[PDB]
DNA sequence: ATCAATATCCACCTGCAGATTCTACCAAAAGTGTATTTGGAAACTGCTCCATCAAAAGGCATGTTCAGCTGAATTCAGCTGAACATGCCTTTTGATGGAGCAGTTTCCAAATACACTTTTGGTAGAATCTGCAGGTGGATATTGAT
DNA sequence: ATCAATATCCACCTGCAGATTCTACCAAAAGTGTATTTGGAAACTGCTCCATCAAAAGGCATGTTCAGCTGAATTCAGCTGAACATGCCTTTTGATGGAGCAGTTTCCAAATACACTTTTGGTAGAATCTGCAGGTGGATATTGAT
């Protein structure tokens, strides 16, 4: 599903990053990089999901992953 | 006797009791001083202040009269000392701030 | 009320 | 049931802005970080009472973290404000 | 028939995405990316929307400050295209690696 | 006044798995900072999975999950057998 | 009376027990204990003791010593790619580093 | 009594010093400004553990800073030290 | 006259204080730079041997560190030799500066 | 720099639905009044650890010279990646239903917190060993000149 | 393709600073006997989540053309490396005085622990507004041609 984040999403990303031009080598490398950043947070995640015994991921297992790997997150919770 | 607000007496908005349980319930030391969920209420409402301020001022300068995260974003990344305190931190629906390297620039 | 950096005082 | 700061938040929007209004999500930035900042605070606070063998943790340790914690200017108008809170609330 | 020069539109659309705050991936894509990766961590889940956008905007968000020291890193070499050589010094100079 | 250290542990385990091998003063200051510094990542995280849940009390079950955020991979699987298996043969007593 | 046999022997760990579990309580991570946290912490504790100070001895020995210096325990660290990882923000004193040199560095 | 009067000894970490901190660093050549940065980030550095290592040392009532006090403001600044204690 | 070509003592060099650890900067001005500063923040501070020490540990770990970043960023302009320009962008995308 | 001729934006105006703001009430916190502990501040003072200082010496820092070769500037062409027009489909979105669950209560056995009361294991020095750091010297490789 | 001039490597040696071993008090585990919670284990809500259903719209993938940029190749000035002479100041090693920790006591002012008594803060309806989302039309920018 990674093939998913198209190259005009990545395109619109990098824009916003305050970037001109692209190497057409880089939408894979982003959709990699991207892969690992959700493994991180997300196995986080999930184990804050089953630690409460619980079968759905909240935003607060979220929040908690992302402040664990210093991504701290404003507005899903405290 | 009547009921005052330890907040009233301390002339403040931001609630002490609660932050004075906040501190017994979160496990910080076996015991909490009478001054010290004062004190700390103190600060969180002069920041909460400064933000919603700045924030405030984002707001009309984008001729809104109701404050949204973008303004935030914008009020914290411009000012240099809340922008130090916030740096590891996502606002969000924040954006960034416009910017473009010179020599991405035309001519 | 507190006094902010900018000079403003709340409340 | 579920607790916030919106109220306060709110008030004190109101001291600093009379005219200007909020919509929910930024409420809830705001809410956020009062949460970040508190849990910062206190936690260094905590440190400080364990690292001096005390068992409680007095206004002077909010103070010192607040020192730590917070930068330049704001770190001194926080200690103002923090103090002269403590000073009225003192008194009466 | 009018044309604009190669950088002109690219300019253009940075003073636009800058000026935004919406998110640029589109959800679905990224909802179905997210059901893929937990489910290789655990089976049958389930997902708060809020959950899910939370994990956008921390995506996102991510990924625009790496583009921004990508960025940086394409300068830096007299060049003006970012290429998979600047995302990996910065990823190392920032300890992702 | 009393100083307490790990050197008496750090020590015994040195000499299972290197018996002809000793340690340096300074040394021995790396490993015991070592274990301080882990002690207090597992305990604070721990201390955190505790508070999410509302719960007042951390079990083995907190030090684990704990060890599953704080450690990569193989070290944590690793990890996970020498505790549970501490706690199985305690129990037992 | 039965005899005393300290919690450490019954779970068959070298590291203290007891010690772990004051140092549990003292901390205030939480308002309660269970009988069991000590132990898998002592363990674990114990456990990655014993990772580090495996590679640490092999590098003494690679080296010609027979006594470990913070040198050893920064190689044995470093050449590690998890231990790397968890200790990516700690400095080992006396440490140096590892010798690496760009390729690009080296005559041509 | 006192002691003569401490000024300008950010200098005392002369161009060679700098040089070796490189090499261990894996720098094979070096611009002639470097020197001057290297001391300004020094400075920086030294300043921000210090401030934070004496503010330990203010909030303990003594006169004394500690190793103790270093390690912790290291630990602070996420630059976590082994070897002295903690 | 014998005469080694520019480049291959500093390579010497590199291996040389790569396979070592000890310090670097000379002790006693260190340590006067430490109670300079120290003395700026608050006056007639006194400090253990040790403090002095981490704060020399703790230094040049991180100096060397960066000037490893640095390196790679020189490396990457396509140069040899590090400059200002690359320390900056070291401290920059490091986070240590705006 | 102008002159046109595409396209891009930008303001001014305007109506309105989705949020925001505001009301109307109740449990759960917060404030009081009393009764207990309790910490950590005050007051000595025992004593390591720190600040200074002295003196001798050689390890190292400085400054100078000189030339190798690295950085930067120039030139230039091959080709990568931007802009654009087209056309197909995957995303949006908008309910609708239903049911899998997170969230609540209400008991209980199990598990933990206490309060004392002996029993060691750990720590702090002295009493002993012993790696190994520096110091040589011979052999080997490396490097740079002819 | 070789030869001096160095640097590196490596085994042995030796005295010693820094481990290791050995003992004796004592704070901290450990062992028992009551006093409390704690958080499931079952028993049930309301509710968000998932699953279809089903159009339309922009949003994405393709393919074409070429602008301009990235990479390579060359040149040269001038910077930074290497090496040397000079001589300064850091390093070492010991001594002393004393400042300020840190260890012990002694004791109020401060904080905790109940048990009531009040007030506020949160929820969910009731009563409003601010942008958004569109619509021209007015300047603005961009680009190609004289
Ligand atoms: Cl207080
Ligand atoms: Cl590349
Ligand atoms: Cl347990
Ligand atoms: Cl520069
Ligand atoms: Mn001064
Ligand atoms: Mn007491
Ligand atoms: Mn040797
Ligand atoms: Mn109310
Ligand atoms: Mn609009």
């Amino acid at each position: 599903n990674i093939q998913g984040i198209t190259k005009p999403a990545i395109r619109r990303l990098a824009r916003r990053g305050g970037v001109k031009r692209i190497s057409g080598l880089i939408y894979e490398e982003t959709r990699g990089v991207l892969k690992v950043f959700l493994e991180n947070v997300i196995r986080d995640a999930v184990t804050y999901t089953e630690h409460a015994k619980r079968k759905t991921v909240t935003a607060m297992d979220v929040v908690y992953a992302l402040k664990r790997q210093g991504r701290t997150l404003y507005g899903f919770g405290g | 006797a009547k009921a005052k607000t330890r907040s009233s007496r301390a002339g403040l908005q931001f609630p002490v009791g609660r932050v004075h349980r906040l501190l017994r319930k979160g496990n910080y030391s076996e015991r909490v001083g009478a001054g010290a969920p004062v004190y700390l209420a103190a600060v969180l409402e002069y920041l909460t202040a400064e933000i919603l301020e700045l924030a405030g001022n984002a707001a009309r300068d984008n001729k809104k009269t109701r404050i949204i995260p973008r303004h935030l974003q914008l009020a914290i990344r411009n000012d240099e000392e809340l922008n130090k305190l916030l740096g590891r931190v996502t606002i969000a629906q924040g954006g960034v701030l416009p910017n473009i390297q010179a020599v991405l620039l035309p001519k | 009320g507190m006094r902010l950096r900018s000079g403003r005082s709340t409340g | 049931r579920k607790e916030s700061y919106s109220i306060y938040v709110y008030k004190v929007l109101k001291q600093v802005h009379p005219d200007t209004g909020i919509s929910s999500k930024a409420m809830g930035i705001m809410n956020s970080f009062v949460n970040d900042i508190f849990e910062r605070i206190a936690g260094e606070a905590s440190r400080l009472a364990h690292y001096n063998k005390r068992s409680t943790i007095t206004s002077r340790e909010i103070q010192t973290a607040v020192r730590l914690l917070l930068p330049g200017e704001l770190a001194k108008h926080a200690v103002s404000e923090g103090t002269k809170a403590v000073t009225k609330y003192t008194s009466a | 028939p009018h044309r604009y020069r190669p950088g002109t539109v690219a300019l253009r659309e940075i003073r636009r995405y800058q000026k935004s705050t919406e998110l640029l991936i589109r959800k679905l894509p990224f909802q179905r990316l997210v059901r893929e990766i937990a489910q290789d961590f655990k089976t049958d889940l389930r997902f708060q929307s809020s959950a899910v956008m939370a994990l956008q905007e921390a995506c996102e968000a991510y990924l625009v400050g790496l583009f921004e020291d990508t960025n940086l890193c394409a300068i830096h070499a007299k060049r003006v295209t970012i290429m998979p050589k600047d995302i990996q010094l910065a990823r190392r100079i920032r300890g992702e690696r």
